[PDB]
């Protein structure tokens, strides 16, 4: 019922935001 | 790319349905997992 991102070892959660952020961006 | 997109269409929207079990009771190969649900659609969905 929760979508969850628990798969690496971290460096994959923030990286998604700051790229969205960077896509909207551009 | 278009298996892409029906895998994450199936995953936000189709849940209870991949539930591939056998002899009963066994829930695995589902699409909890959208790398899983990727390859399993890459690999029956375009050959069944």
């Amino acid at each position: 019922v929760h979508y969850v991102l628990e798969e690496s070892s971290g460096y994959m959660e923030p990286t998604l935001r700051i790229l969205a952020i960077l896509h909207t961006i551009i | 790319v278009v298996v892409y997109l029906y895998t994450v269409v199936a995953f936000n929207f189709f849940r209870k349905f991949y539930n591939k079990s056998e002899d009963g009771d066994t829930p695995d190969m589902k699409c909890d997992d959208m790398l899983t649900c990727y390859m399993f659609h890459m690999y029956v969905g375009v050959r069944a």
